DNA sequence: ATCAATATCCACCTGCAGATACTACCAAAAGTGTATTTGGAAACTGCTCCATCAAAAGGCATGTTCAGCTGATTCAGCTGAACATGCCTTTTGATGGAGCAGTTTCCAAATACACTTTTGGTAGTATCTGCAGGTGGATATTGAT
DNA sequence: ATCAATATCCACCTGCAGATACTACCAAAAGTGTATTTGGAAACTGCTCCATCAAAAGGCATGTTCAGCTGAATCAGCTGAACATGCCTTTTGATGGAGCAGTTTCCAAATACACTTTTGGTAGTATCTGCAGGTGGATATTGAT
């Protein structure tokens, strides 16, 4: 009765934070799930390529960061870069 | 199985009113009479291309059933990514 | 036992993302910061779209976000539009837009 | 007996269809076309119903966006009527040729 | 006193430039422009010689192909003269706008 | 005799490009439109190339930086490596 | 100093089989090398996706074959397929 | 020792192709025949282009294939043109082609 | 028509930039042998959901009518093509130095591995609610006059 | 402008499909903790190959003139929009059954070393040559009369 993972519950958490009284249909949730998977694959891919081009066998937050700059337009890139830097910085100090 | 109906000329099931509606959605105000056959032709090519790749994925998987995912991957390959169907 | 998500102050699942980076054949090795940074980018991006879609739902006197709302959100935003410029949102329709010369009189 | 002028109902329909999101091609006819085309590639295939719906959403979004490009090509020619030459120009510039 | 008619040399030039493959922008001015544009992304950059070449080749291929589409757009409107609206239409349909 | 760098892309040069593109007759406003288009093109490509340069910790944009930038813009080039 | 690998020699061999009196400039050879690299990446890329879609851990000639069918136009695909099958047969029936 | 290329009847290097598949993060594992097949495909397409480019050299009174010849070969062939429809061959120029409406009136 | 200006074609000549052939070399594949891990076909079988069908609901096909759009025709005036050359920018080459790239180094962070906790997905049964689609009934919008 | 046909706009209104709610469980995540390997940063450095500039090359800015193209105006013809009418086809709900997919057993094939052999790339040096330019002479094209 095989288990199918989705980002649904996390999309819902983030939805409650931004619009606490707003719901999402299952179809809109399905599109949100496709959007996350799609962006995931596009960043991982660039990071993959980037690592290879520089003869590196490791994908680090640095590769992800360049991938984000290559992938996202102007202002989304700038903000994504702060959000991910911030999360890593916080993460490093937290063990 | 005993018998299975012959499929022919189903392109004409894409009617003049259906096509006119699509044009309306695309902001078209006036439509020449020749647009309907041209559009049918264009749609046929589009479907042939996507179905071919979709069916290729199906056969590679050794299935007899074309899945939503076969179509979604076929669309992604052709740079017409679709969200809404598990893809 | 604090999840790597709570450690990075994230809603999105760092563990899941680390795993997906491994099974995905992207490189020999995955750095520990990679899934942290990636999960935040992903969370940010989805926050951005739910904000905008939430607004379209409200603008439409609706409480539930449906696919039309996501499409209005994406197409009305220059940057999301470009990011998803070769993507189709099923049941999203189009933006109302009629070319000038098509309108009546003068 | 009452009559709207040519163009008036047309703009009404544009507002109506730009407002909504339902599929504009009838389901069964579309489903038959899919099966016909697929059968010519390979006999004895089945389809998940969502596979057919996926093709329909993709084909309708493709045709709507092509008609917008076509409309722009007409207007470029100082017309308001789309013709086969407009579609052909759109497809050529798109690199579908 | 001898004079060629308008379009005679133009045709002669189309033939000439369609025959050859040399770059048609002067190297230096192109190199300056490239450097100017790069300075806004990072300062004190150097360029491999082949790096500038690669950019020139790509930029000239792009512009040459855009002029073909532009020309089709002018002809669609029943002119023989390319105008900014023709370049604009070609870019909009290409999905660059 | 100070001149903008973009203006270094001269009328005759743009004329030659048009010619290779099979263009017979050219409107006066085309030269400025073309410069604008070239500038957007080079911005998009150089932006990505430099981004590759910075990632490698170089101060030199390499042919490969450019070739990779072109590939991801959907404008693959052959002739310069890769 | 570090080794720069290339398909140059193998491309040159094929040139002589196909046109024994024709040569090739450096620039043209460099293009041919890019072509081979590009097609490799496209085909391996697709084969990768195919294996992953089907929850398989191995890229086999079946995946290469399907990739070729997905990437090459009609007649080009047909020959590539038969050239490929042909090579895999000769390789099997060889001690 | 007899090379895998010679075994498979190929000029293109099976060992190299096999290696490149391994270190390309394409999958956890690479089957024995896959590099053989792939090498054959790559050799074949190479021959196809060198065949037609050689011919274009011949037509232009030359024995050395230059980029111009690779360009003429690719764009005059419907299939190679489609495969390379988003590729630019440096120093290739374009096919001689003038729209009929631009020709002088006889 | 003829006629002359000038562009274009082709045969032959040649110097050298760019191709090719060669030897000795060494790091680095690529291949061969043997010990070990595992991925995936096959065989069986629970069970989703697809093909198929009968009734019910609404869109399609067709012909008539004429509004107004397209495409042909003509025309004047604007706007780009063609034209000749010395100024001035670019090309070409000669020369110091920035930095790219190759080498060794050593440890922070990577993989691996094994019991231990947590959780996200489902599955079965339950109650909840946003809104689609129906209505009637007040306010535009459109087109004749 | 005024009158009237018909589309449009809410506002309220019932059913219900789809969404949210829990209680119970559980396989597989994810975490934790420790032993074992290593990728890549960091530091020094040799030699490309890059920015600069002096001398040579040779393309382009320039304003004039007018061919011929673009766009405005006008208009006949006919195509395509609107709408009436008659009714076929699709939509929707219901039900046996193919094949997808879940689990488990079992071997042919692939990974993982290490060791043994070779080939492909670089480099030094010298060697070869296809063809880009240049010339010279016939012939085609274009534009004028
Ligand atoms: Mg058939």
């Amino acid at each position: 009765k095989t288990r199918k993972e989705s980002y649904a519950i996390y999309v819902y958490k983030v939805l409650k934070q931004v619009h606490p009284d707003t719901g999402i249909s299952s179809k809109a949730m399905s599109i949100m799930n496709s959007f996350v998977n799609d962006v995931f694959e596009r960043i991982a891919g660039e990071a993959s390529r980037l690592a290879h081009y520089n003869k590196r066998s490791t994908i680090t937050s640095r590769e992800i960061q360049t991938a984000v700059r290559l992938l996202l337009p102007g202002e989304l890139a700038k903000h994504a870069v702060s959000e991910g830097t911030k999360a890593v910085t916080k993460y490093t100090s937290a063990k | 199985k005993r018998h299975r109906k012959v499929l022919r000329d189903n392109i004409q099931g894409i009617t003049k009113p259906a096509i006119r509606r699509l044009a309306r959605r695309g902001g078209v105000k006036r439509i020449s009479g020749l647009i309907y056959e041209e559009t049918r032709g264009v749609l046929k090519v589009f479907l042939e291309n996507v179905i071919r790749d979709a069916v290729t994925y199906t056969e590679h998987a050794k299935r007899k059933t074309v899945t939503a995912m076969d179509v979604v991957y076929a669309l992604k390959r052709q740079g017409r990514t679709l969200y809404g169907f598990g893809g | 036992a604090k999840t790597r998500s709570s450690r990075a102050g994230l809603q999105f699942p760092v563990g899941r993302v680390h795993r997906l980076l491994r099974k995905g054949n992207y490189a020999e090795r995955v750095g520990a910061g990679a899934p942290v940074y990636l999960a935040a980018v992903l969370e940010y991006l989805t926050a951005e779209i739910l904000e905008l879609a939430g607004n379209a739902a409200r603008d439409n006197k609706k409480t539930r976000i449906i696919p039309r709302h996501l499409q209005l959100a994406v197409r009305n935003d220059e940057e999301l539009n470009k990011l998803l410029g070769r993507v189709t949102i099923a049941q999203g329709g189009v933006l109302p837009n009629i070319q000038s010369v098509l309108l009546p009189k003068k | 007996p009452h009559r709207y002028r040519p163009g008036t109902v047309a703009l009404r329909e544009i507002r109506r269809y730009q407002k909504s999101t339902e599929l504009l091609i009838r389901k069964l006819p579309f489903q038959r076309l899919v099966r016909e085309i697929a059968q010519d590639f390979k006999t004895d295939l089945r389809f998940q119903s969502s596979a057919v719906m996926a093709l329909q959403e993709a084909s309708e979004a493709y045709l709507v966006a092509l008609f917008e490009d076509t409309n722009l090509c007409a207007i470029h020619a100082k017309r308001v009527t789309i013709m086969p030459k407009d579609i052909q120009l759109a497809r050529r510039i798109r690199g579908e040729r």
